[PDB]
């Protein structure tokens, strides 16, 4: 042909520059940070060290972690949500200060057809105020239905229970912790998720399952 | 600011061996082609080398094969020339040439500036032009004309001519690509037609800054013509 | 007070109603049987554009028809060369959130935008060899949903905070603000004169705006959900609207009422795209059953099924002469057909 | 006039070759169309190609039992031909063990896989497990010669030992050690730490795993077991035994049982696959 | 307060209900007027002869 | 001489 051959061998050197980045960018592990306002968001990733998307990253024995915080912007959920399909899991996370928005929240989360078999983990926060409040207020303010004794183990394991409690398909898992502001702990506790659900999918993707 | 900056002349005895190097800055050096045109004294232009971006092509002349090669080092932003086994034929001034090859691109635009090399005493497609001097007069207009031995236009649509314009003490320039498209910066008052083999160049409302030589070059597989001069 | 407003606003919509229902005499469907069908279609992949590797959202053609753009979740903006298959350039974007692609009409320039809130408009011309950021357009609060050139100098955009905008590219300003939308928007059109564009929300309502003076002339309300896709006819006089309903309506904008309703009992799933073709003969909406459709514009009756694709439909266009169509697709390749 | 064995064998042979030949075109292609963006896919690229190889060659021992030892072919051939089999048989064995292997270390270190893992790796694996089969194969290279009987017309082609005996006896104990103890004992260890660690967590469990791996396991053992304790023993016995001569007649039974596992062998792929006709309706 | 946005609502309603309209019949032999006379330069209606074709 | 495989 003509001089269109250094015009292919521009394409081939393209081409062998989108193969090599699509490599090297699959090493990473993607996790949503979904919760209600002023829950703890900006603290737990503060502690793992604006108007759309922020995005921090970190990095904990030999895995890069990045962290999506998308609820920084007011729209339509319906129309974004489907964006994040294929992310690795959900880090939903509760404060214990109030409410009941956190549980229709976690309700459409957990049944979405998109995330139809994405893992949850669960962040409980915020746990010595709430035993404060325990100790000044009783629960049946907000959960009329309650019926236990006003004392912390029941009253946090009443909560938790009532959260697992929308969850309707069998085939995902929900991790619960309680972190009362643990330093160094959740990012285990987010490091062990990550390699059961990493497993999982390597043993799926060979057949054996 | 683009530059191409050369060195390496000099004089040297015959049979011995001289490098010449090319130092560019002001763009992507590593996107582009290279080539190494180069003039006589008293002579038009003639084609020498080619590498290409990555390194992956290189062309020779026939003349210069096995003599010379040429290489390039990326992340210095050089390009290099190792002559060896020098004649008498190898006198000339040498050019460092720029070129970018995709679907709309117009090849040629930029030159560098030359070196003298200076040496003591001891089947292919010709292009000729017609005239060698033409008498002009402000205001008026003229018309340049080259022919080629076969025909340049291939199956795709497009026909592989290129002008060049060279003033008093300068380095060439680039005008027109492919016979039709003008180069960027030049004015309106240049435009090229042609069909099949013969091949014009209409120049209208000259000025006093149009003098020089006219070459045109082929690019269909890998020459310069003569070259016309107007006179004032 | 409220009520008296409240009954001024209800007399006028039940004015606009009357006159509305008063201006229709007949109706196309009993005019258009005179006219022999189209017959069946049958269109063949001659090309397939595979490069991209997440989820391609956008495209648009160039105006000579030869030159493509495509944007993806991978993070990379490229354009494409169709005759042979060849890509020219690959721009990276900074951030992988994208949603929308445009083409300057002199092919200068290229723009693009998504769930960061700004426009961002590249070079394709530089002096150096490389493409590189001209403007960052900032100003909207909500996603952008789409974006299209009115000329190398001004363009408009529409966003997911129920307003649209008129910028001046030279000096990075908003210059004129459309409101009066409730939900937030979704498409937008530009009709072949440049002086007019509709756009279609999630309340289910499409209305004309003039680009001069940033008054709203009509309305048009005969949808029953969230308007999709959008593309004005190709005599400048009537639109086509696809929605979530599983339905496409066509409007005209000189009787301000609705002309056809394109249903089938069997599709039940959304429009992600519509477009016509050349002579309007033709309407092609891309469904999300994994295959586009191609419909009588004045007989409401299926003519062909372009199916071969594995994911959602999510773009399709049609060249300037009509000699192809395009259409991208969630599972990473672009479809030539002819 | 054919003895019972030989037309049990006769049948399995063609019912064998026909169905091999079936599934491993159609496992090559749907592989060979899936090879460039998945890693898993080109493990089993190389075991379908080898298996077909394999396969493919049966017409020819059809054609040898159907009469008594006609061999039409000269001494080129029968230096070479068997040798090609032989070595498919090979390759195929120890592609499975490194499979085995591939998964262990997959469910265990499973960062290490993600950093450090590519197609280059699995490539150099193959081309390795595929270079093994040489040194075995150079043997029955070098000691194979053809005989000609001037007694009512008769050709022989076999292998020849003249003044070799020590020989022999150190090229059969290395192939029957290595080609049978080796490749079963990795899968038995992996395949029983693989499924020791999957039934420790929830999220991980499963019941699948175990009835293909037993099954694997089983159809391996039992349908290579005769082949090699028969071929052992022929081959340690004098050339003049009445036992020999038993060996003799039943060897054609061994090889055709131990050539039921290549229509095993796809068989699970196909059953145990996701999507799979999706995705031969891509290809 | 609630009152600038009903007046702007009024006033948008006066202001598009003074709009004029036509007869559905002429839009509609309008439409099929354009189709029927460009419908000689549509490739995608009719086949595509295969020289002229580009992507043959 | 042993006939056959091996």
């Amino acid at each position: 042909s003509a001089e269109e051959r250094a015009a292919l061998e521009r394409s081939k050197a393209i081409e062998k520059n989108l193969k090599e980045d699509g490599i090297s960018a699959a090493k990473d592990v993607k996790l949503l940070l979904l919760g209600a306002d002023n829950s703890g968001k900006s603290t737990i990733v503060k502690q793992m060290k604006t108007t759309g998307i922020v995005e921090t990253h970190f990095t904990f024995k030999n895995l890069h972690f990045r962290l999506f915080d998308v609820g920084g912007q007011r729209s339509e959920r319906k129309k974004w949500i489907h964006c994040f399909e294929d992310v690795t899991a959900i880090i939903f996370c509760v404060d214990l200060s109030d409410m009941h928005e956190s549980l229709m929240l976690f309700d459409s989360i957990c049944n979405n057809k998109f995330f139809i078999d994405t893992s949850i983990i669960l962040f409980l926060n915020k746990k010595d105020l709430f035993g404060e409040k325990i100790k000044k207020s009783p629960l049946t303010i907000c959960f009329p239905e309650y019926t236990g004794p006003n004392t912390y183990e029941d009253a946090a394991a009443y909560i938790q229970a009532q959260f697992e409690s929308k969850n309707r398909s069998p085939n995902k898992e929900i991790y619960c912790h309680m972190t009362c502001a643990t330093d160094t702990n959740n990012a285990q506790v987010i490091f062990d998720a990550v390699t059961d659900i990493i497993i999982a999918n390597n043993l799926r993707g060979c057949g054996l399952y | 600011d683009v530059q191409l900056v050369e060195s390496g002349g000099g004089l040297v005895q015959p049979g011995g061996s001289r490098k010449l190097s090319c130092s560019a800055s002001g763009f992507a050096f590593s996107s582009f082609g290279m080539h190494w045109v180069r003039q006589a004294p008293e002579k038009g232009l003639e084609w020498v080398a080619y590498i290409s971006s990555g390194s992956g092509t290189i062309y020779y002349a026939d003349t210069v094969k096995g003599r010379f090669t040429i290489s390039r080092d990326d992340p210095k932003n050089t390009l290099f020339l190792q002559m060896t086994s020098l004649r008498s034929e190898d006198t000339a001034m040498y050019y460092c040439v720029r070129s970018i090859y995709y679907y709309g691109s117009s090849p040629f635009d930029f030159w560098g500036q030359g070196t003298t090399l200076t040496v003591s005493s001891g089947s292919d497609i010709v292009m000729t032009q017609a005239t060698s001097s033409v008498p002009v007069t402000p205001g008026e207009s003229v018309s340049i004309s080259c022919r080629s031995s076969k025909s340049l236009l291939h199956s795709n649509g497009n026909t592989y001519l290129y002008w060049f314009l060279q003033r008093p003490g300068q380095s060439p320039q680039l005008l027109i690509y492919r016979m039709s498209n003008l180069a960027s910066g030049v004015p309106d008052r240049f435009s090229g037609s042609g069909s099949g083999t013969a091949f014009t160049l209409t120049i209208s409302r000259l000025e006093a800054e149009d003098v020089g030589v006219y070459y045109c070059m082929q690019h269909l597989e890998y020459t310069f013509g003569a070259g016309t001069k107007l006179e004032l | 007070e409220l009520d008296q407003l409240r009954q001024e606003a209800e007399q006028l919509k039940n004015q606009i109603r009357d006159a509305r229902k008063a201006c229709a005499d007949a109706t196309l469907s009993q005019i258009t049987n005179n006219i022999d069908p189209v017959g069946r279609i049958q269109m063949r992949t001659r090309r397939t554009l595979r490069g991209h590797l997440a989820k391609i959202y956008a495209m648009h053609w160039g105006t000579d028809s030869r030159l493509l753009v495509s944007a993806s979740q991978d993070g990379k903006l490229i354009i494409w060369d169709s005759y042979t298959t060849n890509k020219v350039h690959a721009i990276p974007l900074r951030s992988s959130w994208v949603m929308t692609c445009a083409y300057a009409p002199s092919g200068n320039y290229v723009a693009c935008g998504g769930l960061d809130n700004i426009c961002s408009i590249y070079n394709l011309k530089t002096r150096e060899g490389n493409v590189r950021v001209s403007r960052e357009l900032a100003g909207h609060t909500g996603y952008l949903s789409c974006c299209r050139f009115l000329d190398d100098n001004q363009i408009v955009t529409s966003s997911g905070d129920t307003t649209c905008a008129l910028w001046d590219i030279e000096t990075g300003q908003q210059t004129t603000t459309f409101t009066g939308h409730t939900g937030d928007v979704m498409s937008l059109s530009l009709a072949p004169d440049t002086r007019l564009f509709v756009s279609g929300a999630c309340d289910a309502s499409a209305k004309l705006w003039d680009v001069r003076e940033g008054m709203c002339r009509q309305t048009f309300t005969g949808h029953e959900s969230d308007i999709n896709a959008i593309c004005f006819f190709p005599n400048g006089n009537a639109f086509a609207t696809g929605s979530d309903d599983a339905t496409c309506r066509l409007f005209d904008l000189r009787a301000d009422q609705e002309l056809m309703t394109y249903s089938h009992d069997n599709i039940i799933c959304g429009i992600t795209s519509v477009s016509f073709s050349k002579s309007g003969r033709l309407l092609l909406a891309g469904y999300d059953d994994f295959n586009c459709n191609v419909w009588d514009a004045l007989k409401a009756d299926r003519a062909g099924v372009l199916a071969g694709h594995d994911n959602r439909v999510s773009c399709l266009g049609v060249t300037d002469d009509g000699m192809a169509v395009a259409t991208g697709s969630w599972d990473s390749f672009l479809k030539i057909w002819n | 006039t054919l003895r019972v064995p030989d037309i049990l064998a006769l049948v399995i042979f063609a019912v064998v070759f026909l169905v091999g030949v079936l599934g491993n075109a159609l496992v090559v292609w749907v592989t060979a169309f899936e090879a460039k963006r998945t890693i898993n896919a080109i493990w089993f690229l190389n075991l379908a190609v080898a298996d077909f190889l394999s396969c493919l060659a049966l017409p020819i021992l059809f054609t040898s039992i159907v009469q008594h030892h006609h061999w039409p072919f000269g001494g080129a051939a029968c230096s070479i031909l068997p040798s090609l089999i032989l070595l498919n048989m090979y390759a195929s064995i120890l592609l499975l063990a490194t499979i085995s292997a591939d998964r262990f270390l997959l469910v265990f270190k499973p960062i290490w896989c993600q950093n450090f893992r590519g197609a280059g790796l699995a490539w150099i694996a193959c081309a390795v497990a595929w270079g093994l089969a040489l040194l075995l194969t150079i043997p029955s290279f070098l000691y194979r010669v053809v005989r000609e009987e001037y007694f009512p017309p008769k050709v022989l082609c076999g292998v020849d030992y003249s003044h070799d005996k020590r020989r022999e006896r150190a090229v059969a104990i290395v192939r029957l050690v290595l080609g049978f103890l080796w490749p079963l004992l990795t899968l038995t260890i992996c395949y029983t730490f693989i499924l020791l660690r999957t039934w420790s967590r929830r999220a991980t469990r499963s019941t699948k795993t175990l009835k293909v791996v037993v099954a694997v396991v089983a159809s391996f053992f039992i349908f290579w077991l005769p082949y090699q304790v028969t071929g052992i023993m022929m081959s340690f016995l004098e050339p003049s035994s009445p036992t020999f001569l038993l060996l003799k007649k039943l060897d054609s039974l061994c090889v055709s049982f131990a050539y039921i596992n290549c229509c095993i062998n796809p068989i699970i792929y196909v059953v145990a696959g996701q999507g799979f006709q999706g995705r031969l309706r891509k290809s | 307060a609630s009152i600038a946005q009903a007046r702007k609502l009024v006033e948008q309603l006066k202001m598009e209900a003074n709009i004029d309209r036509i007869k559905v019949s002429k839009a509609a032999a309008d439409l099929m007027a354009y189709c029927e006379a460009h419908a000689k330069e549509d490739p995608l209606l009719t086949p595509v002869p295969a020289s002229e074709n580009p992507f043959r | 001489f042993k006939p056959x495989a091996x």
